[PDB]
């Protein structure tokens, strides 16, 4: 399941370069490895995959991402993302992670506001629906 | 000690009692038209069903299925025909199991032998002829130790089931009279040679509205019950029925549905027993104190459908809905003004071949 | 999926929550589907205002409750052009 | 053994197949008729399969139907025929024999 | 013909095959009763414990004889009409070939 979501991810991002930055070529041209480390359950498996597509832009455009900026969701090989599930451990984890931003669909706007407010501070939140809202609170 | 309790096994089972129907066709609508909405196609069935027995002299037995997505009724339907024919009844859940012996006990030299479920079923329900239910046939345990599913053809064939015998007390029992039901979210994963044998009937969803008189009447009352509640503490109007059922939950069955009125009304008994009301009335404002915000909102994701995205119908192993197919580039296109290469698709989404 | 197909190769959209089924035949011929009343009463809680089914169970549809029925727009059909004419112009 | 012609299945049906079907419902001969021409609907129409099952389940249904409309409801000899059947088993399930023409 | 020449009754096997629902087990019902031998239907189809057509070692706990003798146990002749069903699904696995047996 992670093989298509990675694939999935993928041909999102070479669609996004070509209707982004036509001068570059690195995706479609180049090998890439990519290592995703073990410990997500394969239910929760889809979550990751808004990740893996900034890696690739960072690899691709080669700008570091912009610190700190935890992030989870699931992309639908036309930009939109959808709703993952079981965020409060997740956002917990970013907290002793000293993580100070934090990326979400909307569509789980819901369950982030059950948690309890001290849970809340420090951290800054960015709920997003399309993708193309995420390409710019990370990069910029 | 073992033949003692092998004589009180046997002594118990019926041989001949025959718990009486009612066969008039009046009694039996008033019993069915009162304890489940709709889903009018059984009835008619079990309607000519108890019609023809009425012809044909005796009671009779007779193998039936019903399959449909989660939570529709089934195994709520089949008690209400259980007091409808004046059978009795006796649920028996088989998704998963494997032992052979369960189905046939065992063989009485065992340690510790008993005989198989469908003799406790006599020895409790004292009628020759009780309303047994078969439930999940689709999850029978099938695996190489020897598939019990084949040996349920022993019980449900016509033709066969009239000598059937188990380990325990060899004796051949008489079976016919039984009239057998199955239960199955979907049909096809149902052994070919058992397949066959059985009607097939088919419950369906329920639309939208529907639910909203569903569960105005057989539903609320139920969970009030439960919570044990009187209506003169605890009424909740219909607006905030529907509400629910468009917003909270986006499932055919109403399973999920119950699941919520379940937590409202429980929530009331709270804020009776000790908190504020002396009534809790749940109003549309309320109630999303009790039950919190809003999960679903935005049904069907995509509204203006960016190209290369269509809707598709999909006849999903529980339910129907309403999935999505999308496609994309995947190289650069004019790679070559010249270029002659086919197109090649790649098809992802957990293909079957 | 072949309207997807031909969503993208003009590249222009769908018309709107026009939801479909069918089965293709290699040469524009649809062939019969199962299990229509399901399929239907999940199109009508995503707000779907119109649907195409294969001509062939034109016969199964209308056993459904007239309830359940009310609202939509069907659009039957048998050879594929027809649904290419009944989703993009 | 072989397969079955359509009017070999007619020849079949109407001799061997409902009076014991009608002995399994209960019924006599006296209520319950069916025209040949309502069996070679059936049979060009509800059942395409060689073996003769399908259309073994398809009369035994309309007998039991009949029985239905005995024991409680009007008839005291129910009569099958062709205007009659849409009702009883219902719409027309095969029609476009060969896809293409 | 034949059995009547050479005195005494005469086995022999035979095989039938064609599409399902073309009458098979009924014409077998009915020679049973034509010839006057037993009948015993005998379901093979999708089995692979080929103790079931030897029965057990009687050294087992809760071992019984093969299906085959309570057959012949229950129709009492010593020439009965079995009926071998499904031959071509007989489930061959690994757990011990029914077709050897
Ligand atoms: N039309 C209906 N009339 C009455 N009760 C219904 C109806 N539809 C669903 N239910 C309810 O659905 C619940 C579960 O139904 P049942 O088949 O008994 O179990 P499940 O559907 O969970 O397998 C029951 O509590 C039952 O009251
Ligand atoms: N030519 C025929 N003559 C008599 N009965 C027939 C004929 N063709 C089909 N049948 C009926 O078809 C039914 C099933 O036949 P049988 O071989 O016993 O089961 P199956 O065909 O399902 O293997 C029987 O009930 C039988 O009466």
């Amino acid at each position: 399941v992670m093989k298509e979501s990675a694939r999935i991810a993928y041909t999102f991002a070479r669609a996004f370069l070509m209707q982004h930055a036509p001068a570059n070529d690195y995706l479609v041209t180049s090998h890439i490895h990519l290592h995703v480390p073990e410990g997500a359950t394969p239910k929760d498996g889809p979550s990751a995959g808004c990740t893996i597509v900034t890696a690739l832009l960072s690899l691709a455009m080669g700008r570091p991402v912009r610190q700190n900026l935890a992030m989870t969701g699931e992309v639908s090989l036309t930009g939109k993302i959808l709703p993952v599930g079981g965020i409060k451990e997740k956002t917990i984890a970013a907290k002793r992670a000293g993580v100070t931003c934090i990326v979400l669909p909307a569509e789980n706007k819901k369950d982030f506001y059950d948690l309890a407010a001290f849970i809340t501070e420090g951290l800054e939140v960015h709920f997003v629906e399309h993708y193309r809202e995420i390409f710019d609170i990370a990069f910029p | 000690n073992v033949t003692r309790n092998y004589l009180d096994w046997l002594t118990s089972i019926p041989w001949g009692k025959y718990s009486n129907e009612n066969l008039d066709l009046a009694r039996a609508q008033a019993v069915l038209e009162e304890d489940h909405y709709g889903m009018e196609d059984v009835k008619k069935r079990i309607l000519e069903f108890i019609a023809v027995s009425q012809l044909r002299g005796s009671t009779q037995g007779k193998i039936l299925c019903f399959y449909g997505p989660p939570g529709v009724g089934k195994t709520s339907i089949a008690r209400s025909i259980a007091r409808a024919l004046n059978r009795e009844y006796f649920r028996f859940s088989v998704g998963g199991m494997t032992d052979v012996a369960e189905i046939k006990g065992h063989r009485r030299t065992y340690v510790g032998a008993m005989p198989g479920k469908i003799i406790q079923c006599l020895k409790k329900t004292k009628t020759e002829n009780p309303l047994i239910l078969i439930d999940e046939v689709d999850k029978i345990g099938r695996g190489y130790q020897g598939d019990p599913s084949s040996a349920l053809l022993e019980l449900l064939d016509p033709e066969q089931n009239a000598n059937f015998l188990d380990h325990y007390l060899d004796v051949p029992v008489d079976l016919s009279k039984v009239l057998f039901i199955c239960t199955a979210n979907v049909t096809d994963t149902i052994p070919e040679p058992l397949r066959d044998r059985m009607e097939m009937i088919n419950v369906s969803g329920y639309v939208a509205q529907e639910k909203l008189a569903i569960a105005e009447r057989y539903l609320v009352p139920q969970a009030r019950a439960l919570c044990g509640l009187d209506e003169s503490k605890a009424k909740l109007s219909s607006d905030v029925l529907t509400l629910l059922i468009k917003q909270y939950c986006r499932e055919s069955g109403v399973r999920n549905l119950q699941k919520q009125v379940e937590k409202v009304l429980r929530k009331s008994a709270y804020k009776i027993v000790s908190g504020e009301a002396e009534s809790v009335e749940v109003t549309p404002e309320n109630l999303q104190d009790f039950v919190g915000k809003p999960v679903f909102t935005v049904e069907r994701m995509y509204d203006v459908t960016p190209p290369g995205v269509v809707m598709g119908l999909a006849w999903t192993a529980m339910g129907g809905s309403t999935l999505f197919v999308e496609t994309s580039l995947r190289r650069p296109q004019d790679k070559d003004a010249k270029g002659d290469k086919d197109g090649s698709l790649e098809v992802t989404g957990q293909l079957g071949e």
